[PDB]
C-alpha cells in the first residue's frame, strides 16, 4: 500500500535528552520514546497557552491513566475529560498527532522495524503548538512524507519503505 | 354565573340536614375551593367552612361538608336553635374572580 | 382587624358614589382585600378583589369598567369608586379581608366589615 | 419524593433517552414533543422535577394552570402522576409533604423558593402540610408527581437482525451497500473496522454488535 500522511522520514535526526526540562515545539507531530528503567516520566503536557489564557495535561499513574483538557492547579472550564488503563504502565513508543491521535507500541533505541498501533482519538478541537514532558527521551518530528507500507497476510505491518530517502527505494 | 342553590332547607333541634349549592363544571367541577359562610340578618356574614372541608378556627366542628363533581354540600351535624340562619356558599370561578350562590335558608 | 365601611348616602342613578371602609390597626397593608355587596331579597355578590401590594387588582365583569377599588397602604384605608350607579345598582356594600396574608386568593373572607348600605 | 414546596429538580446531560422504560398512570400528557417519539424528538438537556403533591391538585401542574399549588408552590416539558396510596398515605397520617398557601408575589415558571421562616403581619406559616390518610379519598390520595423540563440527549440508535447467504441491503455502522453477509476466515488486528481489497474495495466488515469479521460478497449479476 502507498499511504501519504504525516511518517518520521527515515533515518533523520531525532533529538536525545537525558534528565538529571525544556518546552519543546510541535509543528505538526511528534515521535516520542522513553527507554527508561523504572517510572520516571510519566506524562505530558499540551498547549500553547500553557497558562490560563486551554491546554491538554496526560498523566499515567500505575493504577490508570488521567486524561484532562482544562486551562490550568487551576481546573478551570474542562471541557473534556476521559480516563482509560495507563499508557506507560522496556521502550514505549509513541506519536502524537493532532482530534489528538495518540499511538504506542511497546518493546524490549536498537535497529529494526515495528508498527505503532493506535490508542484513542479525542475531540480536543484545541490548538497545540508546544508540549514538555512531565516526570531517555527522544523527540522525533512527523513531516508530509509518502511511504510504502506492506501488509503480511495477517494484517500487521511488516515492512515499509520511505519514497524520498533514496534513488532506490 | 351565581351557583343555584334551594330557595330554604327546613330542619330541626337535635338533627341533622344537608345545605348543597350546584354549579357547572367550570367552576365547581374544576377547582377544589369551595368555601361556606354563615349569615344573620342584618350582620354580615361569617366563613364557617373553607376548602371543601376544613374550617376555620373559633367555628364549630359541627360545620362541615363534602364536594362531589360539580355539586357542593355543606352538612350540619347536631344542628342548635341559633344555628338557623341564611347559608350561602362560594367558589372560584378562576382569573382571580370568585362567584357565590344564590343562598339557602336554613331553619329550625 | 375590625372593618368599618362607611359612606353609604342615597343619590340620584347615574352619579358616582365612593365607598371606604377603615381597617384596625396596620394590618391591612399586610393582607388581601375584596368588596361584596349584598341586594336587599338576594344573597350576597362578589364585587372585587385588591392585592396585598395594591398592584394586582381584579373585579367581576358585571362590575368590570365602571366600579374602582383603591386602598391607601399608609392610612389603612381602602375605597370603592363605583361610577354610573343604575337605579338597580342599590344594595349593602361591605370589605372582606382575606384569611392568609399576602397573595394567597385560595382561602376564604376572615374578617368582614359591617356593610354600608346604598340607595338609588 | 420532596415536597411541592421544594421540589427535586434532577438535570439530564450525556443520557440515552430511552422513555420505554417507563411508558398504570394517573395522568401523562406533555407538550411540545410526540408522546409516542420521545426517543426521536430530543433536545439538548432535560430537567425532572420531582414532588408530591394531592390529587385534587394533579390538575394544576400544567402551562398557563392556576390553583394554590399551581401559582405559589410549582409552576410551569411532560408531567407525569402516578398513584401513591400504597407507598405514601401512612396510617399513622404522613406530614413530610408539605405546601406553600400564601405568597408575596406569584411564583415564576419551573422557579422554586425553599423558606421555612414564619410571616408576621398575627403570625402565618406559609407552608402547610397534606394529611394524606388511608381512609382519604382518590382527590385525597397522594400521588407522585414528575415534572420534566425540555430545553444531546436522545434515544438509542436502533438495529435489525442479521442475515447471512441472502442478498442484504447492509448497514454497519454508516458504512453501507449490498452485498452477501458470510463468515470470514480473516484475522482483523483488534483496532481494525472493515477490510479494503486491492482495488481499494470493501471484503470484509466487523459487526459492531458481535465482533466478528463478516466477508462480503456482491450480488450476483
Ligand atoms: C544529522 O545531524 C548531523 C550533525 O549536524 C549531520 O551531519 C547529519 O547530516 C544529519 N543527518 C540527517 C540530516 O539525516
Ligand atoms: C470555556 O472555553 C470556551 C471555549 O472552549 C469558552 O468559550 C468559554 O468562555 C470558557 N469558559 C470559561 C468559564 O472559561
Ligand atoms: C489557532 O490559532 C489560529 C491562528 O494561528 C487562530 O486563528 C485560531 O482561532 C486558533 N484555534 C483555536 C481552536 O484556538
Ligand atoms: C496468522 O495467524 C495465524 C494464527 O491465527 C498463524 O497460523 C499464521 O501463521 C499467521 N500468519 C502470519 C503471516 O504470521
Ligand atoms: C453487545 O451486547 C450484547 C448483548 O446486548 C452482548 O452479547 C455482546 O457481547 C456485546 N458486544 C460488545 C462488543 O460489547
Amino acid at each position: 500500500h502507498l499511504t501519504q500522511d504525516l511518517f518520521l522520514p527515515f533515518f533523520s535526526n531525532v533529538t536525545w535528552f537525558h534528565a538529571i526540562n525544556p518546552v519543546l515545539p510541535f509543528n505538526d507531530g511528534v515521535y516520542f520514546a522513553s527507554t527508561e528503567k523504572s517510572n520516571i516520566i510519566r506524562g505530558w503536557i499540551f498547549g500553547t497557552t500553557l497558562d490560563s489564557k486551554q491546554s491538554l495535561l496526560i498523566v499515567n499513574n500505575a493504577t490508570n491513566v488521567f486524561i484532562k483538557v482544562c486551562e490550568f492547579s487551576s481546573a478551570n472550564n474542562c471541557t473534556f475529560e476521559y480516563v482509560s488503563q495507563p499508557f506507560l504502565m522496556n521502550l514505549r513508543e509513541f506519536v502524537f498527532k493532532n482530534y489528538f491521535k495518540i499511538y504506542s507500541k511497546h518493546t524490549p533505541f536498537p535497529q529494526g522495524f515495528s508498527a505503532l498501533e493506535p490508542l484513542v482519538d479525542l475531540p480536543i478541537g484545541i490548538n497545540i503548538t508546544r508540549f514538555q514532558t512531565l516526570l531517555d527521551y527522544y523527540v522525533g518530528y512527523l513531516q508530509p512524507r509518502t511511504f510504502l507500507l506492506k501488509y503480511n497476510e495477517n494484517g500487521t505491518i511488516t515492512d515499509a519503505v520511505d519514497c524520498a530517502l533514496d534513488p532506490l527505494s | 354565573s351565581v351557583l343555584t342553590q334551594p330557595r330554604s332547607v327546613s330542619g330541626s333541634p337535635g338533627q341533622s340536614v344537608t345545605i348543597s349549592c350546584t354549579g357547572t363544571s367550570s367552576d365547581v367541577g374544576a377547582y377544589n375551593y369551595v368555601s361556606w359562610y354563615q349569615q344573620h340578618p342584618g350582620k354580615a356574614p361569617k366563613f364557617m367552612i373553607y376548602d371543601v372541608d376544613q374550617r376555620p378556627s373559633g367555628v364549630p366542628d359541627r360545620f362541615s361538608g363534602s364536594k362531589s363533581g360539580n355539586t357542593a354540600s355543606l352538612i350540619i351535624s347536631g344542628l342548635q336553635a341559633e344555628d338557623e340562619a341564611d347559608y350561602y356558599c362560594s367558589s372560584y370561578a378562576g382569573s382571580y374572580i370568585w362567584v357565590f350562590g344564590g343562598g339557602t335558608q336554613l331553619t329550625v | 382587624v375590625q372593618l368599618v365601611e362607611s359612606g353609604g348616602s342615597v343619590v340620584q342613578p347615574g352619579r358616582a358614589l365612593r365607598l371606604s371602609c377603615a381597617a384596625s390597626g396596620i394590618t391591612f397593608s399586610s393582607f388581601g382585600m375584596y368588596w361584596v355587596r349584598q341586594a336587599p331579597g338576594k344573597g350576597l355578590e362578589w364585587l372585587g378583589y385588591i392585592a396585598y401590594d395594591g398592584s394586582d387588582t381584579y373585579y367581576a365583569d358585571s362590575v368590570k369598567g365602571r366600579f374602582t377599588i383603591s386602598r391607601d397602604n399608609s392610612k389603612n384605608t381602602l375605597y370603592l369608586q363605583m361610577n354610573s350607579l343604575r337605579i338597580e345598582d342599590t344594595a349593602v356594600y361591605y370589605c372582606a379581608k382575606d384569611y392568609y396574608p399576602l397573595l394567597s386568593y385560595y382561602y376564604g373572607l376572615d374578617v368582614w366589615g359591617q356593610g354600608t348600605t346604598v340607595t338609588v | 419524593f420532596a415536597s411541592v414546596y421544594a421540589w427535586n429538580r434532577t438535570r439530564i446531560s450525556n443520557c440515552v433517552a430511552d422513555y420505554s422504560v417507563l411508558y398504570p398512570f394517573f395522568a401523562f400528557k406533555c407538550y411540545g414533543v410526540s408522546p409516542t417519539k420521545l426517543n426521536d424528538l430530543c433536545f439538548t438537556n432535560v430537567y425532572a422535577d420531582s414532588f408530591v403533591i394531592k390529587g385534587n391538585e394533579v390538575s394544576q401542574i400544567a402551562p398557563g394552570q392556576t390553583g394554590n399549588i399551581a401559582d405559589y408552590n410549582y409552576k410551569l416539558g411532560c408531567v407525569i402522576a402516578w398513584n401513591s396510596n400504597k407507598l405514601d398515605s401512612k396510617h399513622s397520617g404522613n406530614y413530610d409533604y408539605w405546601y406553600r398557601l400564601f405568597r408575596k408575589s406569584k411564583l415564576k415558571p419551573f422557579e422554586r423558593d425553599i423558606s421555612t421562616e414564619i410571616y408576621q403581619a398575627n403570625c402565618y406559616f406559609p407552608l402547610q402540610s397534606y394529611g394524606f390518610r388511608p381512609t382519604y379519598g382518590v382527590g385525597h390520595q397522594p400521588y407522585r408527581v414528575v415534572v420534566l423540563s425540555f430545553e444531546t440527549v436522545c434515544g438509542p440508535k436502533k438495529s435489525t437482525n442479521l442475515v447471512k447467504n441472502k442478498c442484504v441491503n447492509f448497514n454497519f455502522n454508516g458504512l453501507t451497500g449490498t452485498g452477501v453477509l458470510t463468515k470470514s476466515n480473516k484475522k482483523f488486528l483488534p483496532f481494525q473496522q472493515f477490510g479494503r481489497d486491492i482495488v481499494d474495495t470493501t471484503d470484509a466488515v466487523r459487526d459492531p454488535q458481535t465482533l466478528e469479521i463478516l466477508d462480503i460478497t456482491p450480488c450476483s449479476f
